[PDB]
């Protein structure tokens, strides 16, 4: 997985070398940001239930039909509510793992590789998704620099879903 | 390979759970301490070649019989490779160190090691004592109250030896 | 590989004969049938897709554990494999449908699935029931009568069902 | 083995995709040429030990020595004209082979691999192979179609040789 | 690999050793012998083709079963790979009696070859039997008294022998 | 290992063929050149120990200091004297071994592959085996083309130490 400390570990690993004093102060850099990126991670993981209910009535509002809608891939059933209540909750989940590893790698690994394949093959169209982080993006109640590495990895997830 | 962060994250994934506080607090801990693991990596890494010759003069003055003709030391290339072999196993272990997770060392150097040596017959007991020296070199060094602000980096050490055990296990 | 005419080939070179009659009759009610094997290529083919979404929906449905975290098909790229491996041995299949002879299937893809699978700790059971109800999907889809001119493609469904039991057996 | 429908699911298999229209295409191709050339092969099998001791007979006339010479090569033995019979059988038995699938397949992996090796080997000499291939080609009694994929497959086996 | 000089040089290194005189006279012996040898080499050599060739005709006199269909050594192409094994086979003996040493011919043929001929069905007893009757036959065109000068070549003869029954128990 | 003949025989099995005629002339030609440089070779094997000893007295001679110094690298101590008796052993013993093999592939294998690394490794400076080495070059005792092929080994090896 990719971290900071991974990715240096692999330069000099690949290079069949020690470790590097660069490598030694990027990880020195990544312990320096590790403090704040860690506060908001555990603010995150501490008023998550409110942000993931407040995110899917949020994109529920914001398309109507998830609501009421013949099919499976659809928030309709009761089911469904589940399923994306669930999948909004694996959404909030990454950003705090990447905020505990300092950089994208856990929503790399564990979300985006496939994203698109699953979001195809499931008629799960990304809006719905992309409006849920923009939700949390704008709630998550944080301020400094733990809302800049929050907003950080969010931005990121938007990306990926565009 | 993981980190220590990553390592609780992958635990972490797996449950489909956020990290419980004990958690946050356990790599918030870490991060503080961060100096020290730093100044371990740079202080083992900067002695590489010191460790390695004094644990290779040690392990063969222990044990002659690797370095009598027919020894699986003798010859001049066996015995780079021996060397070799030991600063690998040094490098990874300050990788390891430096990440603080064992899985660097354990995937991309301990996997199948013990499976090698027995194929070449390289006695693999001989090879953890080589280990065990580095070990208490390495151990020493990166502990030296010298040059260095006090404080107290024992628990370091412990994961260090910790390392460095786990590497001699591998092979014995 | 082989196809119907190269296995029947192959079995009469290696007792040294020329083809029997009622070999010769055999390949040419093959022949006599083959649009009804071409539509059915086509057809399973054309809704490829279908029959691997609406598979993959149904054993999730019926296998939920596979998707809890842990799951050997939680997270979006395992996800993503599974399903790829579902379009893999969906797209292995018309080949053999199209050839009247599962080696194509057998030798680049069944063989050594199951190890393959039992390495990962994917449940062969479960990729197996995942087969099992593309071949549903697919004898469907390829025997709609609608679209199509009215005849008994019932031998061929046979054929077909019989590459899908196939797989499904090289990994259960 | 190398036949119109392997061919064309080795296309498809080699870029990972699902077959094509034009694939499709070339087995109904492959279909509806199967008719004559089936028609063609068991036509030779019903008359091939007709063809096959015609056959050699014109190959010894066209060679006397191969029926008087010192030598396990040559079929002035009975055991050689055995070994002979029985090449000139293999022969045959191949264009019916390579009708039967619909390409040269057949006689290229049984047959042609290791023919120049062979004749070389053991001191055969192509020419005779050659003629009985010209005796099989006049005689199979084949017209239309049948006789047109007879004589293909035929002349590529007397290309082999020569 | 190694040849006869290389191999004393190498029992040598391992007990730590100089050469003692008897080794020094074995290699001088060598040595005074190698036109014989060198002839040796060269005659074989220059009958490769044709020790093969009657060889191979011998065997499946004497094995028919092989080149009936099905026969291990039915096809045109099967043959042929039979018959450029007997030409490697051949060809890596000429190797091990030039150098005065089996290694060469252990090494890079003899290894693992039953192995191969087990997965492939090829009959080990068959290869053998193959490799004897080239012996035979090379034995015979080396020691040839015609257009050589007269002297004893028999204990050459003898190790020449050894390679070949040596690549006959490898596969039986 | 290389010698002469395993360098011809490589050469044809590289090449997939039987030995072509310039590689039995090389062994031919090796075969002539053994005579000579074997009865070097047990010429130097016959008064090796006066060679060895002379050859040790005549480095701490050069550099007094191994006969006096800190250190496990020197001969100071007689543990050291030792190690390095045993390594002149060494290098003697492996002149010998090219003679017999007619090349430097023993002292290749067993001696030159990792001989920078050790002697780095483990505080051994060259300078010590050169003088060694032009010792015994000096007082084998030998003339004539056994000389030659000798001298030539030597030179190989003090070469290898700078
Ligand atoms: C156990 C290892 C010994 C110990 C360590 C120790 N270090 C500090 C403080 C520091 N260590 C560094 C080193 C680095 N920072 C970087 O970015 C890099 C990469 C080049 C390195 C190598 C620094 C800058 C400090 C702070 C400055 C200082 O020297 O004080 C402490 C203080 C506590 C802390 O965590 O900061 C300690 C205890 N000290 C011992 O006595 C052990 C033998
Ligand atoms: C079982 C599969 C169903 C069935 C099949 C069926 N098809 C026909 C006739 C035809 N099928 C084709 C299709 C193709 N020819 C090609 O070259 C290609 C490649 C692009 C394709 C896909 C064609 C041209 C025909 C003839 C024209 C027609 O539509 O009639 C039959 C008739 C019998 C026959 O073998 O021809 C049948 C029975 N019919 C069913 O009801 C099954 C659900
Ligand atoms: C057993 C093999 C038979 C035998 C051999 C034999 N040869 C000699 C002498 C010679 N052989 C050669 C051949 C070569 N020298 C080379 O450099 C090369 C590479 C191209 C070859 C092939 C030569 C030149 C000689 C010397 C000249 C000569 O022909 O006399 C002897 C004599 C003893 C010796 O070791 O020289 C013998 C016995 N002789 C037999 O009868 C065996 C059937
Ligand atoms: C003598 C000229 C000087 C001397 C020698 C000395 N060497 C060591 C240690 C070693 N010598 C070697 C050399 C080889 N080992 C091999 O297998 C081969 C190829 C066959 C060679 C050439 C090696 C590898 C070592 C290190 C391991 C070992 O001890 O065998 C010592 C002791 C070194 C120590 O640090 O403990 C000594 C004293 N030293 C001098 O000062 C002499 C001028
Ligand atoms: C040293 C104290 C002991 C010893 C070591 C020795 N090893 C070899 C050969 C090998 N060692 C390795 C180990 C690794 N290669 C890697 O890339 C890694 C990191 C993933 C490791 C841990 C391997 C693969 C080999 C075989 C390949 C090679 O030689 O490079 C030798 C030489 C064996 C030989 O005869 O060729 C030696 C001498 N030997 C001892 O006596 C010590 C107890
Ligand atoms: C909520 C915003 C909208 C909703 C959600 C919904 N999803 C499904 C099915 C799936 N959701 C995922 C997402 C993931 N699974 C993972 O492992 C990961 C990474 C940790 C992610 C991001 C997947 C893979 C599926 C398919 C398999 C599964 O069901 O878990 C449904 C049911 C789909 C069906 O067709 O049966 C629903 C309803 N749907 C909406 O309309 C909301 C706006
Ligand atoms: C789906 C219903 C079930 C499942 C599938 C799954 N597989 C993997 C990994 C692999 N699947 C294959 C299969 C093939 N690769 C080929 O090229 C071919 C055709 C010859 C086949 C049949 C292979 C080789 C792998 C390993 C390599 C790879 O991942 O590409 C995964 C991911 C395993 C992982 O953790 O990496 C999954 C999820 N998994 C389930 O839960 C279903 C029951
Ligand atoms: C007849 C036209 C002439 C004749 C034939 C002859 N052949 C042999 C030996 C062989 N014939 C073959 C041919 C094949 N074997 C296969 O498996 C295949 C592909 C299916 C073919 C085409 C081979 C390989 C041999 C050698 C091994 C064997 O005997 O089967 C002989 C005896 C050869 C000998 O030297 O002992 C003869 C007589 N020879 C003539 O002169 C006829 C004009
Ligand atoms: C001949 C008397 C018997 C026999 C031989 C036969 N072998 C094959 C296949 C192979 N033979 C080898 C052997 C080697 N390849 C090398 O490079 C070397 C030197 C290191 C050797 C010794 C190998 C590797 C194979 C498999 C790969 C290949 O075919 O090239 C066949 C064909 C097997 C097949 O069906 O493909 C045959 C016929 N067969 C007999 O019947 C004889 C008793």
């Amino acid at each position: 997985m990719k971290t900071p400390i991974t990715e240096a570990i692999a330069a000099a690993d690949t290079q069949g070398r020690f470790l590097s004093n660069t490598e030694l102060q990027a990880v020195d850099g990544r312990f320096k940001r590790a403090v704040a990126s860690m506060e908001a991670a555990r603010a995150l993981t501490n008023n998550a239930q409110s942000l993931i209910d407040g995110a899917a009535q949020a994109v529920y509002q914001k398309f109507p039909y998830t609501t009421t809608m013949q099919g499976s891939q659809y928030a309709s059933t009761p089911e469904g509510k589940a399923k994306c209540a669930r999948d909004i909750g694996y959404y909030l989940r990454m950003i705090t793992y990447c905020l505990v590893a300092g950089g994208t790698g856990p929503m790399d690994e564990y979300l985006i590789a496939g994203l698109s394949e699953i979001n195809s093959t499931f008629d799960l169209s990304p809006s719905w998704y992309i409006e849920a982080l923009k939700y949390i993006k704008a709630n998550h109640g944080l301020t400094g620099q733990a809302a800049v590495e929050a907003n950080a990895y969010i931005d990121y997830a938007i990306n990926a879903l565009s | 390979m993981l980190d220590a962060f990553a390592k609780v994250v992958a635990q972490a994934d797996a449950r489909g759970e956020f990290l419980t506080n004990a958690q946050f607090d356990a790599l918030s801990n870490l991060v503080k301490e961060g100096n020290k693991r730093l100044d371990a990596v740079n202080r083992i890494t900067s002695n590489a070649s010191t460790i390695v010759a004094n644990a290779a003069r040690a392990l063969f003055a222990e044990q002659p019989q690797l370095i009598q003709p027919g020894g699986n030391a003798y010859t001049n290339r066996r015995m780079a490779a021996c060397l070799r072999d030991m600063e690998i196993i040094l490098r990874y272990v300050t990788y390891a160190i430096l990440a603080g997770d064992s899985s660097v060392l354990d995937d991309r150097c301990l996997n199948g090691l013990r499976e090698t040596y027995q194929a070449l017959g390289t006695p693999g007991s001989s090879v953890a004592v080589a280990i065990q020296k580095m070990k208490d070199a390495a151990i020493a060094i990166a502990n030296d109250p010298n040059g260095i602000t006090p404080g107290d980096c024992s628990a370091l050490m412990s994961e260090i030896a910790g390392y460095f055990d786990r590497a001699a296990a591998a092979v014995a």
